[PDB]
């Protein structure tokens, strides 16, 4: 839930 | 234990071939936590290789596997998968799946060994490592067995059917240039016992359904 | 890329601080023991994972992330890994492993040499094995001689994990020759050099006597 959010947002934000 | 990750689908494959690993999750929903695959070559470090959010569908791969591996999930079976195509020798490793926990991976599966080789499954030849006859009455002697030319890992070695355990060293296998493995198992015993006690190594190679007992006796 | 773990010797009770070797947003720390899955110690730089002992702590200073074990116990000797998270490729990377091993008093190896079996010789190959038993520290030099010619490139070594009871290592070196080559020579010797030996120890046999 909130446990997965930070890493998921990190991964989704990647551009290179 | 309440959360668990159970892997399967590993084992043997040839360069250029394909395997599919599974990661069955229990105690949590795959749509609530992202999942990763991580691998480790024998004697080497951990290498992160892929990531999936099951809810969003977002996937990411390490460049070392990009274009060759596909990560996916079936939320109805609560299982993640790693499809591995165009496999190479260097993909040989223990593959783990693991769950996201803030900045960290909390739960890890047990690992499944993937061996990418052109070798076919073959039982070991077992040879005695005979104790030095120049020991002799005292004090400490060594003896062993050489377990040679087998594929794949692992082999187990016991001594005197498990009755002898003190002083036993079974070494990590080395991969020979033939693509076959080889290891030694040794044990130290009193030198006085060399004439009075039989020593037998019991070598089991489960992948080939081979089991060899070898009597190891002095020179003399 | 990737590679073997580096080594750190420490005594029970010692304090250890490992530094995680492109700046990272967060770091996680793991402990792993042979044949086991990694175990999470610290997540998000400084949070102790549920059930991990309080002697384990994590900290950030500037761009440097550390894990500290305040006082080592036997069960803490293992390989440690930092995991970097960053907003750039590769986004998740495990650092090189750091294998914390037990510092023990120096102990010289017992050395034994083994000729090839007659049964192996039937198959056209001779394997000669030299055993270094229960020594510390791990670092040892094994040099093969055949009729006093120093060998290189025809042997392979293997070393055990540090023994759980006495904290020593053991090592096998296997010299492999063809039957033909084995039979062209007399004296087979294994010379061992180690911190616990004041001068090198040689074990040998002569073909046809043993």
């Amino acid at each position: 839930g909130s446990a997965t959010r930070e890493l998921d947002e990190l991964m989704a934000s990647l551009s290179d | 234990s309440e959360v668990q990750l159970v892997e399967s689908g590993g084992g043997l494959v040839q360069p250029g071939g394909s395997l599919r690993l599974s990661c069955a999750a229990s105690g949590f929903n795959v749509s609530s936590y992202s999942i990763h695959w991580v691998r480790q070559a024998p004697g080497k470090g951990l290498e992160w290789v892929a990531y999936i959010s099951s809810s969003s569908g977002y996937t990411y791969y390490a460049d070392s596997v990009k274009g060759r591996f596909t990560i996916s999930a079936d939320t109805s079976k609560n299982t993640a998968y790693l499809q591995m195509n165009s496999l190479r020798a260097e993909d040989t490793a223990v593959y783990y799946c693991a769950r996201t926990w803030y900045y960290g991976f909390d739960y890890w599966g047990q690992g499944t060994l993937v061996t990418v080789s052109s070798a076919s499954t073959k039982g070991p030849s077992v040879f005695p490592l005979a104790p030095s006859s120049k020991s002799t009455s005292g004090g400490t002697a060594a003896l062993g067995c050489l377990v040679k030319d087998y594929f794949p890992e692992p082999v187990t070695v016991s001594w005197n059917s498990g009755a002898l355990t003190s002083g036993v060293h079974t070494f990590p296998a080395v991969l020979q240039s033939s693509g076959l493995y080889s290891l030694s198992s040794v044990v130290t015993v009193p030198s006085s016992s060399l004439g009075t006690q039989t020593y037998i190594c019991n070598v089991n190679h489960k992948p080939s359904n081979t089991k060899v007992d070898k009597k190891v006796e002095p020179k003399s | 890329m990737t590679q073997s773990p580096s080594s750190l010797s420490a005594s029970v009770g010692d304090r250890v601080t490992i530094t995680c070797r492109s700046v990272s947003s967060a770091v996680a720390w793991y402990q792993q023991k042979p044949g086991k899955a990694p175990k999470l110690l610290i997540y998000s730089a400084s949070s102790l994972y549920s059930g991990v002992p309080s002697r384990f702590s994590g900290s950030r200073s500037g761009t440097d992330f550390t894990l500290t074990i305040s006082s080592l116990q036997p069960e803490d000797f293992a390989t440690y890994y930092c995991q970097q998270f960053k907003r750039q490729k590769e986004p998740i990377t495990f650092g090189q492993g750091t294998k914390v091993e037990i510092k023990r008093t120096v102990a010289a190896p017992s050395v034994f040499i083994f000729p090839p079996s007659d049964s192996q010789l039937k198959s056209g190959t001779a394997s000669v094995v030299c055993l270094l038993n229960n020594f510390y520290p791990r670092e040892a030099k094994v040099q093969w001689k055949v009729d006093n010619a120093l060998q290189s490139g025809n042997s392979q070594e293997s070393v055990t994990e540090q023994d759980s009871k006495d904290s020593t290592y053991s090592l096998s070196s296997t010299l492999t020759l063809s039957k033909a080559d084995y039979e062209k020579h007399k004296v087979y010797a294994c010379e061992v050099t180690h911190q616990g030996l004041s001068s090198p120890v040689t074990k040998s046999f002569n073909r046809g006597e043993c």
